[PDB]
DNA sequence: ATCTGACACGTGCCTGGAGACTAGGGAGTAATCCCCTTGGGCGGTTAAACGCGGGGGACAGCGCGTACGTGCGTTTAAGCGGTGCTAGAGCTGTCTACGACCAATTGAGCGGCCTCGGCACCGGGATTCTCGA
DNA sequence: TCGAGAATCCCGGTGCCGAGGCCGCTCAATTGGTCGTAGACAGCTCTAGCACCGCTTAAACGCACGTACGCGCTGTCCCCCGCGTTTAACCGCCCAAGGGGATTACTCCCTAGTCTCCAGGCACGTGTCAGAT
């Protein structure tokens, strides 16, 4: 109930908590992690993302169809040096 | 118990799970707001997203190996950005 | 005699013929009076003659409540439990009562959709149940719910379903239900050939007076020239562009798929909703007078101008909470003072809100009220006045909404106000709703 | 091999420089393996995607996934303005 | 052919051998003879721009070099090549 | 074929792949039998690894946590899948001294 | 409908661990590490043809494929799999 | 013939790098690195030569096994 | 001495030395072999920029360590991030 | 000012271009049907947010000593030039012995259908690993 | 030290569900003549790679000497971690009328490869004229 405020949400990636970041870290080895750390987090994953996702949207309007499958994406990874195995 | 008692009791159980971590539902969102912008109007099959974020995850765990072992050649213990910055910009990643 | 009383008691004698017969049935009285007075009465008759037994009865939470209570009538001799919650009914699992022995001991089980679901696996064990008794048969109107799965797997060598509406979307759900009743199981003839032996819906005609009769009446809009323009833009892919010049916060969030029979709907409850998701604009429209370039939102206003010539409180329906929160914002801006409950609010928070608004003293005339939301048992019979102003595709769905309205303790003649827009998909929906009321009325016949 | 055009191309950009001979090497070297690059990639999504022909379309796909960012947005842009204007004419 | 500088007859011959497929569409030389010329004159600009600065009448392999490692996008396509010749 | 050999891969039907997969114009007879006998050894190699490793976590089947072990742990092995990424296959264990 | 080395890759597990299950998932892999290290041998011995102007892959291009993709001492103990297999093959 | 690969050498190509004070162990370290590299790319090469029936390591055999590493380099030939 | 060799396109290593290491760690894998002229040179100049780059990268590594003299263990460092033996 | 690269006109030879077939993959269409659409319901329950100490930790300053850079005079040995010698790269011509292809033949392995043992789950009991004083 | 207590670790017993099992059937792998063509290989020419000599001089080497940097040690104070409590976080299951899907199997057409003739570009040959070593 309110004038100009209409009814905001937050960011996709605030999505991303500050918890699994350091559980993704300890998983790596890391011990005490510091604060401005998950703020830089964000942005590696969001340019990891962008080069894949580029790639899946392509190999799949060649096809003509306009739904990216998995095999679009194994590809993608593929190209950049990343295999994945089991789909 | 003393502060980094159970943060190595942590670094023990994660790295013998095999089990994902981050929520399904927030990746997901991410990915497709990241493609509304290459191409407006498009689909995405559920193993895609699935694929999408096992690749993310090894992704960011090795970073966080990378990042650790160039913080300890700095003789401290907490990995900070600019360990994140020396280790991407030795492996080329943009 | 020497038993409860009428509208009732023929009814156990239909549950006990159908023990003779041993063929599972659907009761199906009106919304009326009945319902747990008449579920516990053949069980209760069982009496001496059979308190033992495995017994099961599942039903929504607040219905849960309900029997519960209930069974605290003439003869409190049978035991019972509700089984609710989780990990709690792990120490009431065995502590209740044994796994098999049923003396006079064995206490009802009275569970919910959802434990009967998720822990089948404990209920599972027990012998086969005398009498499995689900309180809304509606419930189970599709037979691919995986409830239905799950409640195969007990071990039920009789079943019955308790339900007021039978029939609401089409005839497959009648047909899902009939597997469930009986495995085994012009034309109109000849369907009431089959359905006559089981089905038993005593009309309000044992039970008179629904208080002064209601009125329900369709009073259209025209759809105004911003709207046309909008549809048209919608009518093929252009409406992105049209407004995506500005493009503030995205261009139209980079992207529009959707259905055209909502995305045009959608316009035809206001077409705020798609300038909003379009353009950034964190404002709402402010002119306060953009709000008045929606057809349908101008009737509203005078319809409720000329009910404040008499101040008899009204009632808001609406199939989404945006388009409630865009009328919100509207009336605050005037001043008036509203109450509302969707599903977002809050449970406890909405039970005052109703014993505010229920207070004799308070005046707060404009209520909205989300239509799907479960307050049916709000009873604000202080309201007089309902104003659908969405319709649904499914009508048994307004038809409760009248009820929340038109039950007991409206001293007031109640009036209906669905509005619609001609030369759209509102009156096509209208067209629907009706031929499904008509499904279920020759149905009554 | 494409020395002419490479020299073409020199005095159409830059009327008045010339250009030793270990450049033009480069050069060449520069463009051959561009092609192969582009060729073999359209080859690849031929065979998978069960096609015997390599049309535009494959050589316009190949383009956006090899030549890194806006310098292929340009790319594609040349490429489609040249079979246009072939195509009409 | 009818466009361009590049010989659109012989990439299509180059295609053609090499046996890159059985079929080779029309289109498909024109297009890539567009490509290669674009990539060329964006390269051979930039070192007689280098040129330029060094005010170099004649382009080597050096201007080639420092060309291609300042450009961001170049710098990417040619990621670790080492010009004959040249040096950082 | 696979007969005529020792090898328990199917002779047959890599050769057919290779001359349905143009890959060249002409395969000839010995091509199809090489790569078989060089696959087969590759796979025993990988399973022999792996199966060493499942007994250990005393369990006796197999499953992709053991693949990515035994991989991880072997020199060769890993410079060859110097970037593969098995599915639901975790991390080897490494805890530095820092502690 | 869909070709695949499940039946020949618990052939060579059973040869190797007489008593040990393989697991389905885990297979998935297997199947997967086999077609992959086809496709990079063929493709190096095409290329290697199409550079040695050959229109035939032959034996001699799949070892010096094998000698190149297979890192370390993985190819000697392959390549010798591998010859004596084409040794035994000819005299049949 | 690794001690050909003086100490002032070394030094040259890290004031390339831009190093600026160069320690005392860090000679040993250079002359293994450089090893390998060129154990690695020699190998390659002498693969492609024999595989070519020569005995004669040639023009684009180094090339090849360049790029083979991810490092074109063009010109050579 | 860091401006004069940042501005030169000559060699950095003598000629002779390069080429008898070349032909040694060959005759491991093959005995009797020859090598034209153009060869030798190839392979000179590709280990010479590789060795500049691993320089460039150990002098970040010890820049972060907040010294100015890099030691071996800065090339390790950065020859383990790059993913190398 | 000059020696090193340019830069320019010609022979011809080798390419492209043009004109046509029989062929034959691709653009067009219809179909079925099944995962995929925007907006809401209610009930779970486990993860995430917040606040508060307090113990770490990171950071800055200072001092000693040792290992690095610079300088100068020997001593290597690389570079150049020239001479001699032959291995082997490169190319040509013959003729066969590995290949493709077609057709007749048919058993190996493949989609869907069985079953039961090892593996996930533990609760109960039992054992070692912090920690604090 | 030594215990006090908390994380860690077994035994069974549980089901109980996927890892092995079997089985006709289809199509795909064999086996036999052709049917040429692609392969080896024998032989010749002449380029360029290797070995070796003598001389000049530039780069490498060794040793002395000074001092800047690296490393240990200390003290202050910021900010990360662990715990308990209160909110969100997700995840499940349901509406209902729509389409979007994408896959398969339907059908002919215009353009690929194919010839075939015939043009004139380019590779290579040659004379000029400068510009940066």
């Amino acid at each position: 109930g309110a004038k100009r405020h209409r009814k905001v949400l937050r960011d996709n990636i605030q999505g991303i908590t500050k918890p699994a970041i350091r559980r993704l870290a300890r998983r790596g080895g890391v011990k005490r992690i510091s604060g401005l750390i998950y703020e830089e987090t964000r942005g590696v994953l969001k340019i990891f993302l962008e080069n894949v996702i580029r790639d899946a949207v392509t190999y799949t309007e060649h096809a003509r169809r306009k739904t990216v499958t998995a095999m679009d994406v194994v590809y993608a990874l593929k190209r950049q040096g990343r295999t994945l195995y089991g789909f | 118990f003393r502060p980094g008692t159970v943060a190595l009791r942590e670094i023990r159980k994660y790295q013998k799970s095999t089990e994902l971590l981050i929520r399904k539902l927030p990746f997901q969102r991410l990915v497709r707001e990241i493609a509304q912008d290459f191409k407006t109007d498009l689909r995405f099959q559920s193993s895609a997203v699935a694929a999408l974020q096992e690749a993310a995850e090894a992704y960011l765990v090795g970073l966080f190996e990378d990042t650790n072992l160039c913080a300890i050649h700095a003789k401290r213990v907490t990995i900070m950005p600019k360990d994140i910055q020396l280790a991407r910009r030795i492996r080329g990643e943009r | 005699g020497g038993q409860l009383k009428s509208y009732q008691l023929k009814g156990v004698k239909w549950l006990i013929s159908l023990w003779q017969n041993g063929l599972n049935g659907i009761l199906a009285d009106q919304m009326g009076l009945g319902k747990t007075i008449q579920t516990i009465g053949f069980l209760s008759h069982l009496k001496g003659n059979g308190l033992d037994g495995p017994y099961l009865v599942i039903a929504p939470l607040s219905t849960l409540s309900n029997w519960f209570n209930e069974i605290a009538r003439f003869t409190p001799s049978i035991n019972a439990i509700i089984y609710h919650g989780d990990k709690n009914q792990r120490d009431e699992l065995r502590r209740k009562h044994m796994p098999k022995t049923v003396g006079p001991k064995f206490p009802i089980v009275i569970t919910s959709y959802e434990v009967a679901m998720n822990d089948a696996k404990r209920i599972l064990r027990h012998y086969p149940w005398k009498y499995v008794v689900i309180d809304e048969g509606h419930r189970l109107k599709n037979h691919k719910c995986k409830l239905l799965r799950e409640l195969k797997h007990l071990k039920m060598d009789n079943k019955l379903l308790l339900t007021g509406t039978p029939l609401q979307n089409n005839l497959s759900e009648l047909w899902s239900l009939l597997n469930f009743i009986l495995p085994d199981i012009q034309v109109v003839s000849k369907l009431h050939g089959i359905l006559r032996p089981f089905i038993l819906r005593r009309m309000k005609c044992d039970v008179e007076l629904s208080l002064p009769r209601k009125k329900e009446i369709i009073m259209y809009a025209t759809m105004t020239d911003h709207q046309k323009k909008f549809q048209e833009h919608l009518v093929n892919n252009t409406l992105e562009a049209h407004l995506g010049e500005n493009a503030i916060r995205g261009q139209g969030w980079k992207g529009k798929l959707n259905n055209l029979v909502i995305q045009l709907r959608k316009n035809c409850n206001h077409p705020d909703l798609l300038q909003g998701q379009i353009d950034g604009s964190y404002l709402y429209p402010p002119v306060e007078e953009i709000v008045g370039q929606c057809g349908k939102f101008r009737l509203l206003e005078r319809l409720l101008v000329r009910l404040f010539a008499n101040n008899h409180k009204v009632l808001i329906f609406s199939q989404w909470t945006k388009l409630l929160d865009i009328m919100d914002y509207y009336f605050s801006e005037k001043g008036f003072e509203v109450c509302r409950i969707d599903g977002s609010v809050k449970l406890d928070e909405r039970r005052r809100q109703i014993k505010d608004f229920s207070d004799e003293k308070s005046s707060c005339s404009i209520f909205l009220l989300s239509t799907r939301a479960g307050g049916l048992g709000i009873n604000l019979t202080a309201a007089d006045t309902c104003i659908l102003y969405d319709s649904d595709w499914n009508p048994q769905m307004d038809l409760q909404a009248m009820d929340r309205c038109h039950r007991i303790g409206q001293t007031k003649p109640v009036h209906v106000y669905r509005l619609s827009t001609a030369q759209s998909i509102e009156t096509r929906v209208l067209k629907r709703a009706y031929s499904k009321l008509k499904l279920e009325h020759v149905v009554i016949g | 091999t494409y020395k002419i055009y490479i020299f073409k191309v020199l005095k159409q950009v830059h009327p008045d420089i010339g250009i030793s001979s270990k450049a033009m090497g480069i050069m060449n070297s520069f463009i051959n393996d561009i092609f192969e690059k582009l060729a073999s990639e359209s080859s690849k999504l031929a065979r998978y995607n069960k096609k015997p022909t390599i049309t535009s379309r494959e050589i316009q796909t190949a383009v956006r996934l090899v030549l890194p960012g806006e310098l292929a947005k340009h790319a594609v842009s040349e490429g489609t303005k040249a079979v246009t204007k072939f195509t009409s004419s | 052919k009818a466009g361009l500088q590049f010989p659109v007859g012989r990439i299509a011959r180059f295609l053609k051998a090499g046996k890159y497929a059985e079929r080779v569409g029309a289109g498909a030389p024109v297009y890539l003879a567009a490509v290669l010329e674009y990539l060329a004159a964006e390269v051979l600009e930039l070192a007689g721009n280098a040129a330029r600065d060094n005010k170099k009448t004649r382009i080597v392999p050096r201007h080639i070099q420092l060309a291609v490692r300042n450009d961001e996008e170049l710098s990417k396509l040619l990621g670790d090549v080492t010009i004959a010749n040249g040096g950082v």
